[PDB]
């Protein structure tokens, strides 16, 4: 669609707003263009939802605890407040780990505190208090406890931080306390940033001068994958068939004694840049330790990705590096050479959270398909410009997209597939879309990597190609 | 690596042993592992009597619920209005999470708004985010009703819910005479049910506390129907078929079997069918009212029988053979319909089907949970059927309701290895699978975890997980069964005896060693 | 031993050490078994290409065939007809079996008489046993009609039926009006279908073929519908139901829904429901008669266009989504009743379900069976799925009906590794099922043998039984179910699904082995 | 109920007969008198069925493929006419066997010649050489062969004992030609006299002049036991607890080399009178073998079969024989202080094939039943001069019952429970009369022996004592 075209449909769309949910919705819908590459100049990013318009958006206790936190698999981390978070969040986000379950790993189980009114009334400080040495006697082997607030924590004036310490204290034991009431910020960016710095303040500076660890010139630490359907494992296998040594993963299987550890890495490799740029840059401040960006969406990301990487090391990495290319090109030529041709020039819409709109572009692309429009739950304007350099020209782009403009802009735009979450699913299908999940890759997976490539392209064949879009008119209408 | 023509997805790819060499690296570099043999010895020790002790010690920890909270149900119970969005006041992020729980359960669309209240409002409250709130949503979304209950942050603060709705309309935001219902719902108190409890009360409300001077009970010939938090659409559906098979005048107060299962026929419908206001302006003229899950209707049922003055039947919920022969026989006695030959004949097929499978669901053991009203219905159908419900566990419970589950057990010599368990949760029952083992669960998706637990103890350990009731989020469509009526125990009773004979049919499948029990007829 | 508080049946009562020293000695001592290396190296050998080559030269032994004979066909047709008794004329060992195969199925009283011939017969006839046998039967099981058919010695014979009936009228055995429609059934020839066909041909022309004189196609405004050998309660009732909800008159001809579902009610009822004699009379004066399984209806085919001189539409069986379509297009056009929008909403909820479990259904691999119109449904849906229909087996098939399979199959992607079998039996498809492995078997009870077989091999090697077909005997009530419409399709849907998903969580339910795909939500 | 109300119910019932019906039927039913202890002074049996009654027998087929032949594990038993008859009857008897199915053992498949139209013309002795040859080839462990001729193959002048002959000698295999046809006898009686003809003609013989097998004092046979549910196990561990070797089975669990090695034994043991008195007969006519009849349903009947069967051998088994007596007291008696007080008094009904109805009696006074009704299919006088001994006084007994009588007959008498057949089970349950199945044991068992019977005393107390029982009429009727 032309410009014109484009900026007309948001205008027409945005007449069935009130004067000042119109007003504020206009700065948040924008078309690329190559001449306007400060994102600042363009569209506004990180505000306040306005009421009543049905956003996607979570809060910062799904980033704290979901992403940041949650899949550390050694930790027991406690749902502080009423029951709803936990239960709702339990096990919905697929951050695969090896483990056993109930003894030494703890990913998809619900630890609460369960919150009555008369926790409300006296404080639930004495409860947590409670809690945690209930925690130490039924579940030995874990290796330390994160206290998830939910929003009465902070609004009843509760002090987890002094019962974290004296607890942590008495039982020689690593207790974080996470101020991620869901009423901070304004989504999970900021949920992000505070389990960002209580990793920070309470975990990272453990092993500070601690120098039993035997380094080497290769270790590096994967930072912001949550290893959804296996993504980092698919990733961490080829850095080191490059030779590298991934001592740690944020936080995808993750372990506590990982994090730990990473301070004493080379180089931080960021994938979520959105997620996990806050610790990177203080472990360059504090430690002197080089972050790159990187992304392994597709065979040209992620050929890119090694070739950049290895560039950091020296030549032996750099030989290892063309070494794994070599041996993945035919994998991925074959993927591309059985299903590019079944989805060329077909075109695609996303919308998610914080990286993968910008982030899967790369991939869609090698299969010869194209990015129309693409938007950002709670993305920062540091991602809307990186996104407008790997959009196209004149292409649609939309942050804290309402229920109502993404219909509406489908309607227009007619999209071949769309991309977004659970919430998207089934009202696009029911359109006749093709739609394909973009947070739980639909429980399919891992999509990182060159093995990820494949399922990836499988994947969206699948669904675009399927029998069903053929389906939904009756024949007698 | 991946061979093209036969891609893997994570199950079984991560099984090639270059994966496998990797993440033994990675356990043996980084991790810091307990070993194996202290993994196992610890195990075990969760599977003991002495862990029991301790783990029904708890006081403060909360493990694995089988609860959510209140504005869960409010939101279920506005879905069931026509043209209604559910609006919760406060935090977005609940929504978020109701939205996707509820997606997740019927693979449908769930439409509810926020007001997305934010720090800031700790100072001076949700008065404008309600005003905004309003009026965005009846612009965007032209709903002919929106119906607010709230999130905890907004409980906390002390929201006056009823001062910001008049303020929203003295002030223009929306029409005074547009519909806004509304409940306070605290998350802290009580669980989902609650929150669907106090949000038909609060329609129930806006729509005849000042309207009852011309209100005479009976003159519209109806029988008004409260349905409760239903997450199965065949149980709506069964209803409304009974009644309309008896020629029973009926109104089901929250509806949403339409708005929940809309087509795929290239239209996004928002809204379908469901209760509508003049049924609810009207209730009060009924004859009466019945609570099909009385046990979390009890501030609507105060309400219908102290301003509608109804008196509200001593009804069960209608599950099993007695509990629906006595609802029938209770709509017929107030509508003066009789029971038509059709129920009557449906009724002796479902006798037939009991005498068709005794004889393999004799003695069954099981472990289960739910919510109240489906929990003792459940017990109710299983004793009929000859079972034992040797661990009952209902979260959200309270003690007359063990009360009364526990006469039942009394009641029947199938009750005489049955405990009910309130306020314990899945790491209790967990235990209780260990320690006194039965041959099956029946629950809801978070047992898979404990059938899980039992397998890896081994496959003698194994308990088997039956899905009934909600979230069930591994299996597709099960949302459309039913479980209320005749229906409903035919669907639970086939689903039983099948689940025996499957687990039976795995159990002697072995060539040469059990397969001479591998019969063909069963 | 016992202990009496847990009493083991055969299973796992034989696993006791005791029996298994004495069922070691027994071996040992007296069975002269072979070796169990032997044993094993057959057993490998019967799983390979050179064994199936070998398997499928076969042209004297059938082994596990997947079909019954021709007077099973003529019982449950006869069946369908108020208050009529099946009579089989020949060996009453046959009706024995009969009653037996469908006691099993439908859990149901199954009546049925013969007229016990022997021996002495094969000189001389069975005129005298049809004179006392039909005589007998009025008089103590009270029939409005009796439906005759026969047993293979009958036919060997040449016992001639229509003069045998004659003769008994004559005599006086039974009145002259006393309705007996006949039909020769040898075993001999084609399976249980033609018999079905055969027997619904001769109760037709009984009623009609001296009568045609008066008759005036479409007078009566109603649509005739013939059923076909059908086993699923749910089938008759789909139809019914949703012809009743287009405002369609119709007239099911063999309808014996009512008579395989009598209720426990302290009554046994001989008979129940059924086709009535007048609705025989009058269905030259239907507008036009609709085969639901054409592929096993052509004589009858052959009858009501040669002689009721209806137009009979060129339908497949209705099963899945465009078939489905098609027959009620097909519908509407005949009568003049428009779709209503209910069934168009119906079709719309099996699309939506279509399009929520497409990702777990796609590329899945089945090899099936049963009879020719069902399996040709059940492979349309498939492909409608994206599924793939691997092995697709018919032992009563013909090569027009091949024909028509593979002409459906070369039209989808979803058909190319596929392969139509006719004339093969059960254990031509174990061998598929091990060179060629699929996903899922669908079939009915015989097939739990093979999935047997395959575990034998080893659990990466089994193919899991999906039980849909006839007979199921191991599971309770399925036979209620439903395979027919848009509403058969959602059923079958839901089952293919859900097996998946049950295999899925199988696989990935070890303890830190498989258990990082054990996915809470699917 | 007094002889004189059973008499006048034998009347009322056969009123609605034709007079040919009427006076046939009415020599087939009898009300048992301590006076006459002679069957042929007051039953008929083992005569044709009347047509149009609705009998619940079978065929001389069922009776030789069903229970003689099938059952034996290791032989390949061909169902040689149309598909039928081999279909019907594929695995609906539970004759339990310990095999490798489809390889050593083959009792739960259906082999069939599945005759058509071609091969009634021209018969079908070329196709049963050929069928011969690819069973060979397909199944190579097989040990043995039996051709099981359904109706046709007697009718169209087939000649398949030369087929056996000169097929066996050509494969130096045993081929046993069995004339089983439906059309022979009445009933499946004339089946088993066929059957057991055949074992005599083609296979017990062939180790005559065999003096290899290494004998003891204490070796017998269990003759007519078809191992229904282990039936035959659970009998065979307690012969062998007493000192006794079981050298071969007949038919359950059997196999080809057992029968042949049964001419060695010093005694068989006859539970099945009806089916294996043929073949017994003639053992003690060629061997010299002496046989006895016993009865392993039920503790009274169990122990004094032990007894009187240890009386045969010497003091040594006769010690034995009271020490397995005093192993299993504890078990049994805890059975019935269980059991027969939530039994005593109930009134049962029979109808069973050609053993069980009088066999199973003892079992049932073991727990307080009185059986106030018996019958049997297909017995002869020597069976009803049994069971007249066995059956109180002025009880009911039918002989080939029709439908119409059971019915009516249970309708007055108005039984507790009811033991029959599948073709019966349904019918009663509608009625709200209790119903176990007395074939198949309602797919139960072994109810044989001490193990047994604790499991015959749940089965009877789960169905007559179940809740479902009270549900049959709705409230409001
Ligand atoms: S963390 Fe973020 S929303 Fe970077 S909160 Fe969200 S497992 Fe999304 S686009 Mo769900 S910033 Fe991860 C994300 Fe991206 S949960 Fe997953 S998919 S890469
Ligand atoms: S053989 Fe006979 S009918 Fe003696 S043909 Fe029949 S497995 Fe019956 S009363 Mo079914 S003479 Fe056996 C019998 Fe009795 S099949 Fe079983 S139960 S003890
Ligand atoms: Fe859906
Ligand atoms: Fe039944
Ligand atoms: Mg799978």
């Amino acid at each position: 669609m032309s410009r014109e075209e484009v900026e007309s449909l948001i205008q027409e769309v945005l007449e069935v707003y009130p004067e000042k949910a119109r007003k504020d919705r206009n700065k948040h819908l924008a078309v690329n263009d190559p001449a306007v590459t400060q994102s600042k100049k363009c569209i506004i990013s990180n505000k306040k939802s306005q009421p009543g318009l049905m956003t996607i958006r979570g809060c910062a206790y799904a980033g704290s605890k979901g992403v940041v936190w949650g899949p550390i698999k050694d930790m027991i981390h406690i749902s502080h407040g009423p029951v709803g978070c936990g239960q709702y969040s339990r096990a919905g986000q697929r951050n695969y780990y090896i483990g056993t379950t109930g003894v030494n790993a703890f990913v998809t189980m619900n630890f609460t505190s369960d919150f009555q009114e008369k926790d409300i009334v006296f404080g639930g400080d004495k409860k947590l208090a409670k809690l945690i040495d209930e925690v130490e006697t039924l579940f030995p082997l874990n290796k330390g406890i994160s206290v998830q607030s939910e929003c009465p924590i902070g609004l009843i004036g509760d002090d987890i931080e002094s019962v974290s310490k004296v607890k942590g204290a008495e039982l020689s034991k690593t207790i974080v306390p996470v101020r991620c009431e869901g009423f901070r910020g304004v989504s999970q960016s900021l949920g992000h940033h505070i389990a960002n710095d209580a990793v920070r303040d309470w975990v990272l500076g453990k092993r500070d001068e601690d120098t039993t660890f035997a380094s080497t010139p290769y270790d590096v630490a994967i930072i912001g994958d949550y290893n959804i359907g296996g993504d980092a494992w698919s990733s961490r296998i080829l850095l080191e068939e490059m030779g590298l040594r991934c001592v740690a993963q944020w936080s995808g299987d993750g372990s506590i004694s990982e994090i730990e550890l990473t301070p004493k890495v080379k180089l931080n490799l960021v994938h979520c840049y959105r997620s996990m740029n806050y610790i990177s840059r203080h472990m360059e401040e504090k430690y002197g330790i080089p972050w790159m960006e990187y992304n392994f969406f597709g065979p040209t990301k992620t050929i890119e990705s090694l070739r950049a990487i290895a560039a950091k090391f020296d030549e032996s990495i750099q030989k290892k590096c063309e070494e794994v290319i070599a041996k993945y090109k035919p994998e991925w030529e074959a993927v591309v050479a059985k299903y590019r041709p079944r989805l060329e020039g077909k075109r695609v819409m996303l919308y998610i959270g914080g990286l993968r709109p910008r982030h899967v572009i790369g991939a869609y692309e090698d299969l010869g398909m194209e990015v129309v429009g693409t938007g950002y739950e709670f993305a920062h304007n540091d991602d809307y410009d990186r996104t407008m350099k790997e959009m196209g020209d004149s292409t649609l782009l939309y942050d804290d997209v309402t229920g109502y403009e993404f219909e509406e802009f489908v309607k227009r735009i007619k999209p071949d597939l769309i991309g977004s979450g659970i919430k998207e699913k089934f009202i696009f299908q029911k359109m006749g879309i093709p739609f394909r999940e973009m947070h739980s890759w639909d429980y399919s997976g891992p999509y990182h990597g060159f093995d990820g490539f494949a399922i990836f392209a499988r994947d969206m064949d699948m669904t675009l190609n399927n029998p069903c879009w053929k389906k939904l008119q009756a024949p007698w209408e | 690596s991946q061979q093209v023509d036969k891609i893997k997805a994570s199950y079984p790819l991560f099984l090639d042993q270059d994966y496998k060499d990797m993440l033994a690296k990675k356990r043996d570099g980084f991790e810091e592992k307990y070993p194996q043999d202290k993994i196992d010895e610890v195990f075990q020790w969760t599977t003991t009597k002495e862990y029991q002790e301790l783990n029904f010690q708890r006081e403060a920890l909360t493990v694995n619920p089988a609860k959510a909270c209140q504005p869960l149900g409010a939101v279920l119970c506005a879905l069931g209005f026509e043209k209604t969005m559910p609006y919760v006041h406060g935090s977005q992020g609940c929504v978020a999470y109701f939205r996707s729980y509820f997606n997740r359960h019927f693979r449908e669309p769930v439409s509810c708004v926020s007001d997305s209240m934010t720090e800031d409002a700790a100072v001076f409250g949700g008065q404008q985010n309600m005003k905004d709130g309003l009026q965005n949503c009846k612009a965007t979304y032209k709903p002919d009703m929106i119906a607010v209950s709230t999130t905890c942050m907004a409980e906390v603060i002390g929201d006056d819910l009823n001062a910001f709705i008049n303020n929203s309309k003295k002030e223009g935001f929306i029409p005074d005479e547009f519909p806004v219902p509304f409940a306070h719902t605290p998350s802290f108190v009580g669980s989902h049910v609650t929150g669907w409890d106090n949000m038909f009360e609060g329609i129930a409300r806006y729509f005849t506390l000042k309207s009852m001077d011309d209100k005479v009970v009976g003159s519209n010939k109806k029988i008004n129907i409260v349905p409760g938090f239903e997450t199965y659409l065949g149980n709506f559906r069964v209803i409304k078929r009974m009644l309309s098979e008896m020629g029973v005048g009926y109104s089901l107060l929250s509806d949403p079997e339409e708005v929940l299962d809309t087509p795929a026929d290239g239209q996004f419908r928002m809204y379908a069918g469901g209760t509508t206001q003049e049924e609810m302006k009207d209730a009060p003229n009924a004859l009466n009212t019945v609570l099909l899950q009385p046990w979390h209707l009890e501030k609507t049922k105060k309400f219908v029988e102290g301003t509608w003055k109804h008196e509200v039947p001593k009804l069960n919920i209608p599950m099993g053979l007695d509990w629906t022969d006595e609802f029938l026989m209770k709509v017929s006695e107030i509508s003066g319909q009789p029971i038509p030959a059709s129920l009557t004949k449906e009724r002796g097929r479902l006798v037939d089907m009991m005498t068709d499978s005794h004889t393999w669901l004799h003695g069954k053991r099981f472990a289960l949970w739910g919510d109240p009203d489906f929990v003792m219905g459940l017990v109710k159908f299983l004793l009929e059927l000859g079972c034992e419900p040797v661990h009952i566990l209902c979260h959200n419970g309270n003690k007359r309701w063990k009360k009364a589950v526990d006469a039942i057990l009394a009641a029947s010599p199938y009750g005489k290895n049955a405990t009910v368990y309130i306020g314990k949760d899945l790491w209790h029952l967990r235990s209780l699978v260990f320690t006194d083992k039965p041959d099956f669960m029946i629950g809801n998706s978070y047992g898979k975890f404990i059938q899980r637990d039992t397998l890896h103890k081994g496959k003698e350990f194994e308990v088997p997980l039956i899905r009934i009731g909600f979230p069930i989020f591994d299996r597709h469509h099960l949302h459309r069964s039913t479980t209320l009526g005749y229906e409903g125990a035919m669907q639970i009773l086939t689903t039983l005896v099948n689940s025996i004979l499957e687990r039976l049919d795995e159990e002697t499948r072995g060539m040469q060693a059990t397969d001479y029990n591998h019969d063909l007829v069963r």
